[PDB]
C-alpha cells in the first residue's frame, strides 16, 4: 500500500469482471480474433476457482453467482449485489471494502497477467523435443 | 447424377414456400437467427445463475455450430 497508493479493490472480483469485459471486447471485435481474445477471459476465471480450492468451496457454483451481481463492468464497494467486488478465502460471497473484501495492489496484478501470457507462447511454441 | 440434386432443388422450393404461406410469420434464413440467439442467451447467462451459467452457456454454444458446420466443410 505503501509503495503504491494506486491499490486495486478485488481478488477474484476483478479476474471474473474482467471476463466479461474481455468478451464484450471480444463481440466488438469480431473475426478469428473474438474466440482467441474469448479463451483468454475463461482462463481469468481459474483464479475464483483456486480460492474455492483453498477454501474448501464449490468452485463453479462460487464463479457463478459473483458474474450474477453486475451492471456495467467496473469494481466497486457501492455496489456488492449488483456489481463485482472482493471474496474472502473461506467463503465465496462478496464483500465491501469497509467490510471484508479482497484487494490487490495494481504492481501485483499488472506484472503477473504479462509473465504468464509471455510464458503461454514460448510452451506452446515447440513441435520437438526428439532426437534429430 | 446432375438431375437428381437439381430435382431436389425444384422439391426443397415447394415445400418451403407453401409452409411461408401456412405460417406467414417470416424469420431471416441463413442461421442469422441462431447467433443472435446465442448472444441473447449468453447475456442472460451472465445475469441469472448459481451454477446456471456453464449450462445455459452450454445452450448457446450449441446453437452456433449449425451454421458454423456448412463454412467448415
Amino acid at each position: 500500500v505503501l509503495e503504491s497508493k494506486s491499490v486495486v479493490p478485488g481478488g477474484g472480483a476483478v479476474e471474473a469482471a474482467l471476463s466479461i469485459y474481455l468478451e464484450n471486447y471480444a463481440t466488438s471485435m469480431g473475426s478469428r480474433e473474438q474466440l482467441a481474445i474469448a479463451e483468454f477471459a475463461r482462463s481469468l476465471l481459474v483464479i475464483p476457482n483456486t480460492l474455492a480450492v483453498n477454501a474448501a468451496q464449490d468452485s463453479t457454483d462460487l464463479v457463478a453467482k459473483l458474474r450474477a451481481f453486475h451492471n456495467e463492468a467496473q469494481v466497486n464497494p457501492e455496489r456488492k449485489n449488483l456489481k463485482w467486488i472482493g471474496l474472502d478465502l473461506s467463503n465465496g460471497k462478496p464483500r465491501d471494502n469497509k467490510q471484508a473484501g479482497v484487494f490487490e495492489p495494481t504492481i501485483v496484478k499488472v506484472k503477473s497477467l504479462k509473465f504468464a501470457t509471455e510464458a503461454a507462447i514460448t510452451i506452446l511454441r515447440i513441435d520437438d523435443l526428439i532426437k534429430l | 447424377q446432375f438431375m437428381e440434386e437439381t430435382e431436389r432443388s425444384l422439391h426443397d422450393a415447394i415445400m418451403i414456400v407453401r409452409r411461408a404461406i401456412k405460417n406467414d410469420s417470416v424469420v431471416a434464413g441463413g442461421g442469422a437467427i441462431e447467433m443472435e440467439l446465442s448472444k441473447y442467451l449468453r447475456d442472460y447467462s451472465r445475469t441469472i445463475p448459481g451454477k446456471q451459467q456453464l449450462l445455459i452457456g452450454a445452450y448457446a454454444k450449441a446453437l452456433e455450430i449449425i451454421p458454423r458446420q456448412l463454412c467448415d466443410n
